[PDB]
């Protein structure tokens, strides 16, 4: 449980992918030109995670059907730094046609994405698992994504298959087979992921528009708290912690059952692109703005469920007491919303290091019922289209039968039932 | 004569840090495992330390871990002479909070040449006395390829005897939400292998660090700096000569009435932090003895009934000074003894005094006591796990990892059963007749 | 642990003693060369020696159940035996102060005699044994001397003067010594040299030298004995002495309808093309028909392309109806695929059971049932054994379960040794055990019943040997199945 190697697929893969590369490399001390300038020795002691030896490169694959992003990465800031063979982008796209990712085009190119998957996996001196971004709304990211993830599990069936999935959202693309993507796509990752970090685009735009008050949120606008969430999720594995330390332990303690492994990330303080927030918030602030719904990644109201599991990280120089105190009030105040029949299901890490920009944050992970919000949400807009069986040849078309967008429908509303039948359970 | 000591997983080998470090400052051994020229001397120490042709004392351990990086801590920091590489053994891939893992799946891949390195061990001793395994109870490791190595113990060296020292869980620095599950499936599959088994919870640990010590979050060297005062109290019987000074087999022959009843409590005084001026008698050290505040499992032995206690001085104690504090305490405290017990005290002294780690947390001091009582009210600490045990398994929650890493699911609920009739077991023995 | 029977600690040697003991009442009568411990009397003849009385008793107690063990034909090696084995029953069985242990040494000597063909070869070895120190010993076995005269008697003995005198030589001697239970114990072995002859004889040669108190008592012994002068009969026997169809359709031929845009389209970089080849030459040639042309026909050249696209053609649509095509290939040519064109297709279809998605798993899956049902087990059995060891799990549970389909419906052609016995434990047995065994739920529940189809076809008993390896809890899901599997 060493090294994780990292997967961007499809434009939204690849567009987060390099944003949150931009935001480690930053706090490792690395530059684009790949050396290291950092001051502390904490960033090198456990860099081989994400990096490999030079002469530092990233261990990232950037994989797409589309060569338009791939332009887009290598022009970008930190696009002189990845490995120029673990480029693997294809010819034709994908019309943001699951079918045409999973099925058609992404499987005639999903063969070279595993000579480069295999390729990092050998130089590993122990492999911990896999790491990808993509959007499940998508073409490539979505349904090669998901192909991607079947594969590799097949392949490494003993590594941690992790996901960065962002959810589509009316508010944002306006694309109306998304729902279908989603649908098939979340029936892939409910089978075949250890653990995904939903990222709710619907809850990414009115974070920038209500709270930071954007009138106009870009996707630079949104990406800038997915790199945040990104990294503060992340934290535990790439500077020396305790707790949840790899991929596996971190399941362990958030996955109590298999299907039910959506976690529904958070962040405070909530910052602006590049505006001044000095003053560090503090601990008990920190605590009240991490357990908020305005501070959630997902549209859900945790207050309509339960929390399952809870993994929270706080970075920069604080009173470690003055945190124990605050995680347990928070608890035993608010008892009716976390879990009886799971004792001390929620876990508090510390790391000295705050990301750049900050001197106090704390990142939330929370396995809660309320995620089943988010599932109902797409579940709806898929049926309303499905009745009409509107741009259903765009899928029939490439090989798919119309009984599988009726499973992939039933398997997401078990999963919405489950994560109701846990929100239920009592311990009498 | 000789002991092995095995330190399985994070826990056993940075408590074994603490332990060898204590027993190198006790015995005048240095960081290179040289010691000054005697200048014959009582030279009782050789059962812990073999001895290289060149004058070099090398402790009769074996460390042993799924990952890397806690034992490379080890072969890095100020005792990495001390040790020969072949004693520190470890993998890559740990167990990750899994029981499973590290018994069935990771553990088996390294069992054999844990158990050959441990052959090398036993075969430059002339007269093996047992094993001492330090793990803990929650861990992957400490917990799954413990209870392997308990089974493959028992095969081998079937006549030698075994004894752990178990790390309790306890939230304030739980690192697992399935500590639970692992503490029951390491108890089980190891109860039928241990002789004796002196658990630690870390919650007492906790809690005494921050009452006695006055330290607002202990840190794992502050548990394991106390925890590492206790285990030499223990193991000083073995390791020192003197004319009272009981062998610790001595005293298991009392404190085991019954081959599933092997779970001593122990109680330590004084812990005195190094702030302030202070020295207590022998009444007041063996007093604190039976304060509930000063054991290291959380229990009540007012609410149940003793079957053995043993006393185990080391400083400067004279033996009328215990029997006049002895009668004292008999005669103006309620210790319950069982109808079928001789109902005495076991007494050893150890005149040397107690070492503390220098520019540590704890006080030099003149006398101190180890009490080593097997009482019924450490069930309680078996009520507490099977509780937390019984909310998620009711449920089924977190069992996929484990029947994912070749553990069939009704192992649970044996190992279930037998925590149920351990703790039948000890409510029977507690009845009178 | 055979060698463990002299290991250095006692408790191994216990065990020993004990799994010996179950060998000999739970083995063969015909016997296994595992059990040539006549040939070499030495071994026992050291165990009963054993330096620790409780490992002791064991290995008289197993050499008690191997002493009657070995009363089957033709064992006349007794004579060997009864030299090696009962001086030291003698010394230190009967010697023995625990009554347990010198109880069934009794025994031992009791069978070693009935082994022989009368009583001298038995009472010339522990004769010697009247003139030992310890007075225990000679006082238990001149009680033995004297049991195995009440019991067995003086028949089929060569010289009896020589073995008469020989055992009244030191009957004086045994009837005045110090020990109060060698005097009574003698004075019962006179009674059962009474009981053999009658009171004229020992008084000519032995009474007048006893004590009178003593020949007192032998008169009052002697009144209170009923029988006849001579016993009728012995109370026991020597061994020697208990001894002496509608597929008459009008076979189609469809070899020559594949259009020249074939072999270019279905090698083509457009999946379309492909899928669309392999679609019209299914649903127009191979769909419309039930019954191949047998003779004239090489179809090796067709279905290698088949194999070509279902191994590695990354699309999952066209392995799904080409795999379609092999299994109506199969089925409407049957007693075809003889060894070409069974093995041109079996591996791929075997390394193809990775994919996931149910249509393609049943396409694949049902060609492999059709496959086997004409070729049952000719490359499949070797060859689906070699894909139970295969890394990926997928193909670990589908293989699995290809074999249970293939055992369910084996019926074979008898009477036994077929392919499949030979390789039940050799291969067969070891490839479901790794199944068994595997990290993973679903993969072990199909070792499970694979293993419990297994014991379907073979009796319990014959595979019971590797159930006793596994877990008592891995016995209760293979007992599981076992009860709804069948045939
Ligand atoms: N007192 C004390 N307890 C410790 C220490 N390290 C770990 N623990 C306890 O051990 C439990 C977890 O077991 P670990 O030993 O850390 O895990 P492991 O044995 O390495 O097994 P894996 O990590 O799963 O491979 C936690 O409840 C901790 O409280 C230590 O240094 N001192
Ligand atoms: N947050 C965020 N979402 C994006 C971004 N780009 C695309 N998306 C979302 O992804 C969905 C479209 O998927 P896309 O990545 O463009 O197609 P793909 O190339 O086949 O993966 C839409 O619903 C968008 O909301 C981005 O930069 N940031
Ligand atoms: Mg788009
Ligand atoms: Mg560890």
């Amino acid at each position: 449980m060493r090294e994780i190697v990292h997967i961007q697929a499809g434009q939204c893969g690849n567009q987060i992918g390099a944003k949150f590369w931009e935001v480690i490399s930053d706090e490792h001390g690395i530059d684009p030109t790949g050396s290291y300038h950092g001051d502390s020795d904490l960033q090198l002691e456990r860099i081989n995670v994400y990096y490999n030896e030079a002469a530092y490169v990233p261990r990232a694959i950037l994989v797409d059907l589309e060569p338009g992003t791939m332009d887009s990465v290598r022009s970008g800031p930190f696009g002189q730094i990845f490995r120029p063979d673990n480029f693997v982008f294809g010819q034709s796209g994908a019309g943001n046609n699951w079918a045409k990712g999973h099925y058609t085009e992404g499987a005639e190119l999903v063969d070279s994405v595993l000579d480069v998957v295999r390729k990092e996996s050998e130089s590993c001196d122990c492999l911990q698992g896999f790491q990808l971004t993509h959007s499940l709304g998508g073409g490539t990211g979505s349904g090669m994504g998901t192909l991607l993830i079947s594969k590799i599990r097949e392949e490494y069936p003993d590594r941690i298959m992790n996901t960065f999935s962002v959810v589509p959202s009316p508010k944002v693309s306006d694309t109306v087979v998304e729902p279908y993507n989603a649908t098939l796509s979340v029936h892939q990752l409910v089978e075949n992921t250890d653990e995904t970090y939903c990222i709710d685009n619907e809850a990414l735009y009115d974070i920038c528009f209500r709270t930071l008050k954007l009138t106009t949120p870009t996707y630079g606008d949104l990406n800038h708290l997915v790199s945040a969430t990104m990294s503060g999720v992340t934290t535990c594995l790439r500077f020396p912690g305790q707790l949840n330390a790899d991929l596996r332990k971190l399941a362990v303690n958030m996955v109590p059952f298999p299907r039910l492994h959506f976690f529904m990330p958070g962040f405070a303080p909530l910052t602006s692109r590049g505006s001044q927030q000095y003053r560090a918030l503090t601990v008990p602030e920190l605590t009240q703005q991490m357990f908020d719904a305005k501070n959630m990644m997902a549209a859900c109201d945790p207050r309509h469920g339960r929390y399952l599991t809870v993994a929270a990280v706080f970075r920069g120089r604080m009173s470690m007491k003055e945190v124990d105190e605050q995680m347990l009030n928070v608890q035993n105040k608010n008892s009716s919303y976390f879990v009886e029949w799971i004792p001390n299901n929620v876990k508090t890490a510390v790391c000295d290091i705050p990301p750049r920009g900050l001197k106090m944050s704390a990142t939330f992970i929370g396995n809660s019922t309320a995620i089943q919000e988010l599932f109902k949400r797409i579940s709806e807009q898929f049926t309303a289209m499905f009745r009409r069986k509107a741009f259903l040849h765009w899928y029939t078309g490439e090989g798919m039968d119309e009984m599988e967008f009726t499973e992939a429908e039933s398997n997401m509303n078990d999963l919405v039932s489950e994560y109701q039948q846990y929100q239920d359970a009592t311990a009498d | 004569r000789e002991c092995i000591s095995i330190h399985v997983g994070q826990a056993g080998v940075q408590i074994g840090n603490a332990c060898w470090e204590l027993y190198c400052l006790e015995h005048g051994i240095q960081p290179d495992g040289q010691m000054p020229s005697d200048k014959g001397g009582g030279d009782s120490f050789n059962t812990f330390f073999s001895e290289t042709g060149a004058g070099k004392h090398v402790p009769r351990a074996v460390f042993v871990d799924l990952e890397p990086t806690v034992i490379d801590e080890v072969r890095t920091g100020t005792y990495r002479q001390l040790f020969h590489p072949e004693q520190l053994i470890t993998g890559k891939e740990d167990a990750a909070n899994n029981y499973a893992r590290g018994h069935y799946t990771i553990g088996k891949e390294i069992i054999d040449l844990v158990l050959d390195r441990i052959r090398k061990l036993a075969d430059q001793c002339t007269g093996l006395q047992g094993f001492s395994v330090f793990h803990s109870f929650g861990g992957g490791t400490g917990s799954g390829f413990t209870s392997l190595l308990m089974e493959r113990l028992s095969v081998d060296y079937g006549k030698k005897s075994k004894l752990e020292f178990s790390i309790y869980p306890a939230p304030q620095v739980s690192t697992a939400v399935v500590e639970p599950y692992n503490s029951i499936l390491t108890t089980h599959t190891t109860l039928e292998h241990s002789d004796c088994a002196f658990m630690v919870d870390n919650e007492a640990i906790y809690d005494i660090c921050r009452r006695n010590l006055d330290i607002e979050r202990p840190t794992y060297t502050n548990l394991n700096r106390l925890i590492g005062q206790i285990v030499s109290s223990i193991t000083a019987s073995l390791r020192f000569d003197g004319a009272l000074n009981v062998d610790l087999t001595e005293f298991q022959t009392n404190l085991v009435p019954y081959p599933r009843a092997h779970f001593p409590l122990a109680t330590y005084a004084p812990v005195i932090s190094a702030e302030k001026a202070y020295q207590l008698s022998v009444a007041e050290i063996t007093n604190a003895c039976f304060e509930p505040a000063n054991q290291m499992v959380k229990c009540d032995p007012r609410h149940g009934k003793y079957m053995a206690c043993c006393l185990l001085y080391r400083g400067d104690v004279v033996p009328k000074d215990v029997n006049a504090a002895i009668a004292t305490i008999k005669t103006k405290r309620t210790i319950q003894f069982v109808d079928w017990c001789p109902t005495g005290f076991k007494v050893g002294i150890n005149y040397e005094p107690p070492t503390v780690v220098p520019g540590g947390d704890l006080a030099k001091v003149q006398r101190a006591v180890c009490m080593l009582s097997n009482t019924t009210a450490i069930a309680e600490a078996w009520a507490r796990l099977d509780h937390k045990f019984d909310l998620m398994y009711a449920k089924r929650a977190f069992v996929h990892w484990y029947v994912g890493e070749g553990m069939e699911e009704g192992e649970f609920s044996e190992a279930r059963e037998d925590m149920a009739a351990l703790e039948k077991d000890y409510e029977e023995v507690g009845v009178d007749s | 642990l055979e060698q463990r029977a002299s290991h250095k600690v006692w408790k191994a040697r216990l065990n020993a003693y004990q799994e010996l003991n179950n060998l000999f009442t739970k083995s063969s009568v015909i016997p296994n060369d595992v059990a040539n411990y006549w040939l070499d009397p030495e071994l026992f003849a050291s165990y009963i020696v054993d330096s620790n009385v409780v490992a002791q008793e064991n290995a008289i107690i197993a050499l008690h159940t191997l002493l009657e063990y070995i009363s089957q034909v033709p064992n006349v090696s007794t004579s060997k035996l009864r030299l090696q084995w009962i001086p030291p029953l003698v010394e230190k069985g009967l010697s023995s102060s625990r009554a347990a242990t010198k109880a069934k040494a009794t025994d031992c000597i009791m069978l070693l005699t009935q082994s022989d063909t009368s009583i001298q070869q038995t009472v010339n070895l522990m004769l010697p044994s009247l003139s030992n120190k310890l007075p225990r010993l000679v006082s238990s076995c001149v009680k033995c001397l004297a049991t195995i005269i009440e019991e067995f008697g003086f028949i089929n003995v060569s010289d009896i003067n020589i073995l008469l005198s020989e055992i009244l030589e030191p009957l004086p001697k045994l009837s005045s010594h110090a020990d109060r239970n060698v005097r009574s114990e003698t004075m019962n072995l006179i009674l059962q040299i009474y009981k053999w002859f009658g009171k004229e004889l020992l008084q000519e040669l032995l009474l007048e030298k006893l004590k009178p108190i003593q020949q007192r008592d032998l008169s009052r012994m002697f009144e209170k004995y009923e029988g006849t002068i001579p016993p009728k009969q012995q109370p026991r026997l020597f061994q020697w002495q208990k001894e002496q169809p509608f597929e008459l359709l009008p076979p189609s031929v469809i070899l020559d309808k594949f259009p020249a845009d074939f072999q270019t389209r279905i090698s083509s970089t457009k999946w379309k093309d492909r899928v669309e080849a392999l679609e019209e030459i299914h649903n127009n040639v191979l769909k419309p028909v039930k019954k191949l042309a047998h003779k004239n026909q090489d179809y090796s050249d067709y279905l290698r392309v088949l194999a070509n696209v279902i191994q590695k053609d990354a699309n999952v649509q066209a392995v799904t109806i080409a795999a379609n095509s092999v299994q109506l290939l199969c089925n409407s040519l049957r007693s075809n695929f003889t060894r070409s064109y069974g093995a041109i297709v079996l591996v791929p279809l075997l390394e193809r059971t990775k994919e996931k998605k149910p249509s393609v798993n049943e396409a694949i899956c049902s060609a492999l049932d059709a496959v086997a049902t004409y070729c049952g087990f000719d490359d499949c059995l070797e060859e689906t054994l070699n894909y139970m060891k295969h890394k990926t799990p997928q193909v670990r549970i589908e293989c699995t379960k290809f074999l249970t389909r293939m055992l369910q419906g084996w019926k074979s052609d008898g009477p036994l040794q077929n392919q499949l016995l030979f390789k039940l434990l050799p291969e067969v047995t070891t490839a479901v055990l790794k199944i068994v065994n595997d990290t993973q739920p679903t993969t072990r529940n199909t070792g499970f019943e694979c293993f419990a189809t297994l014991m379907k076809l073979v009796g319990e008993r014959e595979l019971a040997d590797p159930l006793e390896k596994l877990d008592n809890l891995k016995k209760k899901k293979i007992y599981e199945y076992y009860e709804k599997v069948e045939v």
